[PDB]
């Protein structure tokens, strides 16, 4: 039953001046160090959640303000912190430097520049833990978040302000879907933020380079917490991403924040809680592993018009194990978000990329977010895929009745060939509308399966030089053009297209 | 003139030390109002409630908001009572916080209003009322196989993303308008989005000015997510005690009550129980759950969504709440993945009101014959999985042939799910779903395709949808 | 677990007694306090009683221990506030154990069948003080007659048995 | 002064107390050297790694050898740095343990050699490589179907009896031949007789004069086996940073690393997480495998055998390694019994690199067509079994007659197998193996017999083996 | 640790005293609620190893129409035979025999071969036993 | 008391002849070995126990000892009245510490039956 | 066979340390003949008993337990 503050020289300096009054200090000395978690006697004017600075220069967050010691969590490399180092308190509660001058930089969860392009001149700080927008602070999601992926923008559409989980196994294309929906925001007024949690530094470097190639760093901010970084920096990367997005949200700008593998944050918080000897629960995650992600993702709102109208749309990622959507962390994050995009593994092995299982991918709030043309076009798209998948699940061989022989199977094969994309090439929404129109109305029933991709590739170049009236109509009025002219345009391309 | 210091601050949990003989009590509210003397301090307006006594004049508390900013040695003002909540018909048409304060931006409740404490003992045995009457909902699984009791507690067990918020919103859409008595929606620990959609639906559908709303949604630290169910409950207890009024009380995710208890219980000095839950998992949800009762003065008919973590019905937080509920509807992930909405397991769902002296003999034997054919098909599942349909002995083929029709005809299109799919939704009376299931079991609809029965209100619409398919 | 927590307190009091330079006035006073607390045991049950406030217990120590030294009084008033007054005689005994390492003196217990004269006691004390490294050596004799015409000496944890150990080793080496 | 004193000894865990303000930092090394002054005491040479700080000026360490004989009160010397391991040219050809001491009987490394610390932060974001370059191994089935990356992590799922060590020796030979790259082997917790077998095979091969080995084998305490991959990796980092060259780094059975850290954490008294793993599973694996990257000056690529406990890929010890893997090369026993060397399974070996942006368009189309023809031929096995070889069709008979040529063409003559079969062996570049599989898939080399395609380097010299027969 | 001792300390108190002690008895009926029908849980295997037999109630038999839901094949009585009257014993013997026979022969009747008449008579007998052993709610029957 | 030592044991395996044909043929009993009965009720476990006691005390002259360690006071009383009825009780010694007793008694009942047999 | 074999016995009635020390006594009796040049065959009957006795020793000495309480 030993208490940690029972240190011999410390007891000696306590019976230095017991009854004689001693003015209390705002510095403290470390008692214990280990596993990125320290304790310090002293610091009685510290407050809960304050940034404290070690003599090394490493920051720290004071979690537990116990009776004679302060439980400090070391935010950085802790191998230079010894017992006896003095801890100095700053006076701020978990602030990251946030500004307009942070756009295009790659930072750690404490707002320090990691890419090595010099300092970041910001004048304003934002707290990491802050209350979410309340029930009267919000507004219903009505603005489209255009990803440029046809399967997302048609089947599971994202609104500006909703939280949609992107879920799937390892090597199923979650990061590519993120970088595609970040590269597509170049024309829009979206400020993207990519938060990489527990990834390899090599892949984060290639991610940042493919963002720099497509001009995406004019609006995106990369918050990097590596796999080699300690769990206190992994735990704070999404909160730093949200705190950097809220500056632009509460000024009226629209922010997209992407969390690559929140399962890594949950595992690092399991680490940070078990090293604090908090008793674990199901799958050894702590009791507040739900509250870990709910304090994060409920802070992503569509604000009302009384508060400026800004929005934080969040795309968190959860990595399953063998396609298990009924695990503990996937079902914790499903019941926080407004939908899921289930990137299935064997559809990714068979070649369907993006490999969206459209049966299990739902968008709750989306559907009021489609652009009034994608509604008309995709409402007859979704059931073709649904019927096609659950009848190719059994009808592999044997002759079938002519409806279920061709008008289901061949139409579904044309849907699958329509919805495939190559990565880092986002399609604008009007060309998605016209291709899925030419699919669903029946203009791809003549063209064989192997030519749908080249039909789409040449049809886009056809549209860019002839159908500017169609594309400008879908830009301005957001509705489908009059179907006589549009059928005339598609038949005018089918007269030109050379079938192979 | 007795105040107390702060000794320890441990996340949600604060230690407070008073003078000798002036400890408040358990469950009293403690206030902190600090004024940020210098630039190294933060303004604090924080309320604490007492959970324990520890000896040496110390008090183990649970905070109701975020403790980020508390300094050791900060003074605490005692109140001398639990968290007192403004109550009455002042609460009708307003949205509230955990502390009783209004959040709906329409003004503040005056200080001279009547305030009831959150914590009180349960109603006694001599005061309770046990008359069983059926509440008609218009949902075919609920009306046939697990009827709801007008004045008893009701559960909506589901996993994550399986259909219990849609089911609770359609029960509001089918019940709360024509109810003729006070509603209370206390949302415990669900999406703050769904507190906004639901409030604007109450505004434009004109339900509100009879509904009091209490939101302690999932952004709140767990001290709020515990006591939110109790402040919504004391708002409803005013009506059924003082006014004798029939009360609806919808609680969304009463699981989050026990989860928020589990988050604080490690820091309260308690040992962990099995599965990481607090030791008092059965009595913290017995002191809440025995105050939602229909007494002799008035009746509370309460429908409670209950989350089931990791789709594990053997978890101690859903398993110890089956013993509190009169009617349950156990949603299943498999039925939602087959497209059967509501995803109600027809066999795991039970009720006190499915008995012939209450529900009628024709209703009772049609419900039991439906359950019998679905259980026989559930026994045949393995033979159908491995050997296929071709081995069954011409009565089992008929049982499968009828049970596909039954488990698809239990699915129904909702008014809430009009925004999902465009199909406008249906309301089905009890005698008509009894007649439709009797006509399915008689064999009157064996010639129709089995996909003609999905998402259909009554069986004339089965006939219409099968004609539109082209049979 | 109790002895190491007593050792921490005793080492802190030893460091403040070596730093303040008032070592004898600390040592004799802690010896007197250890004797007084070994005399009566009801004082711990008096100070463990909950209805007495902490100021009343502090005034009770300040009245009952009014003649003690100031670092000893500060140490015991810190021990009272930590609910560690049930740990004070062990830390007093370990403080007197640790102060003799500063003086260099060791305490030895000699079991002899006959009471030895003081000249042989001083001779063996000087001899095993030169052997063990002490400046002087304190010898405590006993009147236990079970030894076979000899003396066995205990230097801390290392003993010098030469009284019946000869016959014991003889009957051990014979068989 | 930095002299210490032992307080507690309990198994490997040793608590050492210093004076105040003279504490050792975490991960430092502590030399305990004791000459026994009498017949009671025992001579001790023993190194400790600082792991925690307990307060009361004490330090909890984990041990690198056996703690038998450690006395409460004996002297401990603080080194002032973590475990310093010799690097340079003096490590090539030498067998080492975790402390950087030579296991061999050849000699000792002098004290004036360069020794660099064992624990180092990973190379920063500023210093990495922006692009993804290909690592050209000269094996055809590797360079065509599961290509490697400079700075990659590759998984071997072979086991014994499939020629895992033959691939290891040939990758060392080919990279040190063409790329000028030193290799480093690191056997994290492996059988000692298999370590000696591997050393004698690499001595007979002649590959060793270019590699360096580290064996902290199974008999050593868990504090040794947790730090063995780090002292293979510190030897690789000298040739990455100071020399600037493409270095291999073989970690045999990194599951032994994960469970060595698990039992270290169980000895240290931490609360165990999911599946019995140390709470710090993903961050210990990250502190290993984020130093295996390609920087601007050189690279370290890594080939890592993986245990796959109770053969599920969802156990946390395979799952936190598979999030760092860039490629897998499955070795199958039925391809070694067929006569195809190496025994790399062409359909189960996958790669993240095999994509047209990284590798190229022609390589990608040829590789995917090879996988399609071998998949069709693997489907046709039961049809050949029940219908016989004839009467299938013309098309799938052409598929079998094409795909068995492709399947036997995937075998090479290694430089390693020259002392076994007498054939000189070949390094096949990636452009010539893409051209060779393209010319097989066109049908240009269809008329040649299939035993000319076995054990042949490239496509220009299958004509001579068809000419000799 | 003492949860078995908790249940056994009260369940051993339910006794039948001898004629010296008065002859008065105390029979008990403890209940244990399983979780998805795992007999192999901790508290069920502690209470099963105290009581003098058990009556397994199953939902598979509750929804197939057999109310009361007794799995009489797995349900054990440890007195049984010394409890019953002579008239119940004489006929409960052959009822247990042909219900066990029907539980064995129902295994080979869900698909396939459409068994011969020599055990089809036993299957019809057993279906009539199952139909006899059903009751309503709160209708107890005397012994006669 | 400690177990018997290494040189005190019997060097050969000898067979405890029971007189029961299933036991004598298909699962013989070591004279000095440890046997497992896996049976509930209705299987005549008490009748098998009684004929073991009767045949051993008839043909070998061997006393038996029943040590009932924490199992069902009702079955213990049934077994004692069947000892009295069989008439083989005058050969056995019975020790009962049942489920009703604290776990110290259930710990030491097997050992006091053992020290009565020794 | 007792012209060349050695039998080392830690039966179940002995305490857990003798059960723990039986196999190390086995190799310590075998390595003498191994480093003299002979060939030795050491047979460890049920090492699981030895692991369970070391589990008992580590648990009664208050050491932190791992999986199945093995240290
Ligand atoms: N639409 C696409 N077309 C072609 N290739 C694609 C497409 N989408 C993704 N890929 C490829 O799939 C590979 C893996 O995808 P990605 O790494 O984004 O998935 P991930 O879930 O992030 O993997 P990990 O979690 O292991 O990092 C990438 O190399 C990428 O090139
Ligand atoms: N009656 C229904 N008809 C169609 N879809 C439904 C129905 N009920 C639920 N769903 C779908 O299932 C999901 C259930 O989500 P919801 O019940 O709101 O979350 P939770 O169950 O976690 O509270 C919704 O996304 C909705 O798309
Ligand atoms: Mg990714
Ligand atoms: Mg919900």
């Amino acid at each position: 039953s030993i208490r940690a503050e029972e240190i011999s020289a410390l007891i000696k300096q306590q019976i230095e001046n017991y009854e004689s009054q001693i003015q209390v200090s705002d510095v403290g000395t470390v008692i214990q160090v280990g596993d990125g978690i320290a304790r310090a006697h002293g610091l009685d004017n510290v407050m809960s959640g304050e940034l404290v600075e070690f003599a090394n220069g490493v920051m720290g967050m004071a979690l537990n303000l116990e009776e004679n010691n302060v439980g400090i969590v070391i935010l950085g490399p802790y191998t230079g912190i010894k017992e006896g180092d003095e801890v100095r308190r700053t006076g701020r509660i978990m602030e990251v430097p946030v500004g307009e001058a942070l756009i295009g930089r790659v930072v750690n969860p404490l707002g320090q520049p990691v890419d090595g392009l010099g300092p970041v001149e910001t004048t304003e700080t934002r707290p990491i833990e802050s209350p979410a927008p309340g029930v009267m602070d919000r507004r219903s999601v009505h603005e489209p978040l255009q990803t440029g992926i046809k399967a997302i923008d048609a089947l599971v559409p994202i609104g500006r302000g909703q939280r949609e989980l992107i879920i799937g196994d390892r090597q199923t294309g979650k990061t590519s879907v993120a970088i595609d929906t970040i590269i597509n925001q170049k024309d829009q007024n979206m400020i993207s933020i990519y938060v990489a949690i527990g990834q390899k530094e090599s892949t984060v470097r290639t991610v940042v380079e493919t963002l720099r190639k497509h001009g995406a760093l004019d609006y995106t901010i990369v918050v990097t917490a590596s796999a080699s970084q300690p769990a206190p920096l992994l735990f704070l990367a999404p909160y730093a991403g949200v705190a950097m997005g809220e500056y632009f949200m509460y000024k009226g700008k629209h922010v997209l924040v992407v969390y690559d593998d929140l399962s890594k944050q949950a595992a690092a918080y399991r680490e940070l809680s078990l090293l604090l000897r908090r008793p674990p629960g199901r799958e050894a995650y702590p009791g507040d592993i739900f509250y870990l992600h709910s304090r994060l993702l409920e802070r992503a709102a569509k604000l009302s018009d009384a508060k400026g109208g800004g929005s934080l749309t969040a795309l968190p990622f959860v990595e399953t194990q063998a396609g298990d959507i009924s695990a503990y962390i996937p079902t914790n994050v499903i019941s926080i978000t407004d939908g899921q995009i289930f990137l299935q593994s064997d559809l990714f092995f068979s070649g369907v990329r993006p490999a969206i299982n459209a049966g299990l991918s739902v968008s709750r709030v989306g559907g009021a977010a489609q652009i009034k043309a994608m509604k008309k076009v995709a409402g007859t798209l979704r059931l073709d895929l649904a019927a096609y998948r659950e009848l190719e699940a059994f009808a592999q061989f044997g002759s079938d009745l002519d409806k279920a022989t061709q008008a289901k199977l061949a139409r579904g094969a044309r849907t699958v060939e329509v919805l495939k994309q190559d990565l880092h090439q986002p399609i604008p929404v009007e060309k998605q509308v016209l291709i899925i129109y030419a699919l669903t109305r029946g203009f791809l029933d003549d063209i064989p399966v192997e030519d749908v991709r080249r039909f789409e590739k040449e049809f886009y170049l056809f549209l860019d030089q002839n159908g500017q009236h169609l594309l400008e109509h879908i830009r301005t009025t957001k509705d489908l053009p009059n179907e006589d002219d549009l059928n005339k345009a598609i038949e005018a391309f089918k007269k030109t297209f050379v079938v192979s | 003139m007795t105040r107390g210091r702060v000794i320890q601050v441990m996340g949600p949990v604060v230690d407070v030390k008073f003078e000798n003989g002036h400890l408040p009590a358990i469950y009293n509210a403690l206030k902190i109002q600090h004024k940020a003397r210098n630039e190294n301090e933060v303004d604090i307006d924080l309320t604490l409630e007492v959970a324990l006594h520890l000896g040496d004049d110390t008090v183990r508390t649970i905070a109701m908001a975020s403790t980020d900013g508390l300094i050791r040695g900060m003074e605490v003002i005692d109140t001398g009572a639990p968290i007192s909540v403004p109550v009455g018909e002042v609460t009708l048409g307003r949205v509230f916080n955990v502390l009783g304060e209004p959040i709906d931006l329409e003004g503040d409740i005056p200080a001279d209003a009547r305030r009831d404490p959150i914590h009180r003992p349960a109603p006694k045995f001599e005061e309770l009322a046990t008359e069983v009457e059926i509440l008609e909902t218009g949902i075919k699984v609920v009306d046939l196989l697990a009827p709801y009791i007008k004045g008893g507690k009701i559960g909506l067990f589901g996993g994550a993303g399986v259909g219990k918020t849609v089911l609770i919103q359609e029960l509001i859409h089918n019940i709360a308008q024509e109810h003729g008595g006070i509603s209370v929606f206390a949302g415990v620990g669900e999406r703050t989005r769904e507190g906004n959609d639901l409030y604007h639906e109450m505004k434009d559908s004109g339900v509100i000015s009879k509904t009091a709303m209490v939101f302690g949604q999932m952004n709140e630290p767990p001290g709020a997510r515990m006591r939110v169910a109790l402040t919504g409950l004391t708002m409803a207890e005013y009506f059924r005690d003082e006014q004798g009024q029939d009360v609806l009380l919808f609680i969304d995710n009463i699981f989050r009550f026990t989860q928020a208890g589990s988050e604080v219980s490690a820091l309260l000095g308690r040992m962990p129980s099995a599965v990481g839950y607090q030791p008092t998992l059965a009595t913290e949800m017995g002191q809440l759950q025995e105050r939602i009762t229909s007494t002799a003065k008035g009746s509370i008919t309460s429908i409670q969504a209950i989350y089931v973590p990791a789709d594990d019905y053997t978890d101690p937080a859903p398993a110890t709440t089956f013993s509190h509920l009169d009617a349950t509807t156990n949603l299943e992930r498999k039925l939602a993945e087959m497209g059967i909405y509501p995803a109600v397991d027809p066999l795991a769902s039970t009720s006190r009101a499915l008995a012939p002296e209450i529900v009628g003999e024709e209703h009772y034997q049609v419900a039991r014959k439906v359950q019998q054919t679905l259980q026989r098909y559930k026994e045949l599942q393995d033979i159908i999985a491995i050997l296929g349909m071709d081995e069954l002995s011409d009565e089992d083929k008929l049982v499968v042939h009828r049970a596909r029709r039954i488990q698809f005809f239990l699915s129904q299109n909702f008014h809430v799910a009009e925004q999902f799919t465009g199909q406008p939704g249906s309301y089905v009376p009890v005698k008509e779903t009894v007649r439709g299931f009797k006509e399915i079991l008689e064999g009157k609809y064996d010639h129709l395709p089995e996909d003609a029965f999905r998402l259909v209100g009554r069986i004339e619409e089965v006939v219409e949808k099968a004609k539109a398919m082209g049979v | 677990n109790q002895e190491v927590i007593a050792k921490r307190y005793a080492s802190a009091l030893f460091q403040i007694a070596l730093e303040q330079g008032q070592l004898d006035r600390i040592e004799e006073d802690v010896r007197a306090v250890r004797q007084a607390l070994a005399e009566n045991g009801e004082f711990l049950s008096l100070l463990s009683y909950p209805k007495l406030s902490l100021d009343q217990k502090k005034a009770l120590i300040a009245e009952a221990f009014a003649g003690v030294s100031t670092p000893v009084q500060n140490t015991l008033l810190l021990l009272l506030e930590r609910h560690r007054f049930g740990l004070v005689p062990e830390l007093a005994e370990q403080f007197l154990a640790l102060v003799d390492d500063a003086r260099g003196i060791a305490k030895a217990v000699a079991y002899s069948a006959r009471p030895l004269t003081d000249e042989e006691l001083r001779a063996l004390s000087d001899v095993f003080a030169q052997k063990v490294g002490k400046q002087t050596l304190e010898i405590e004799n006993i009147i236990d007659p079970e030894l076979i015409g000899g003396v066995r000496l205990r230097i801390g944890n290392r003993i010098y048995d030469g009284s019946v150990s000869g016959q014991l080793e003889r009957i051990r080496r014979q068989l």
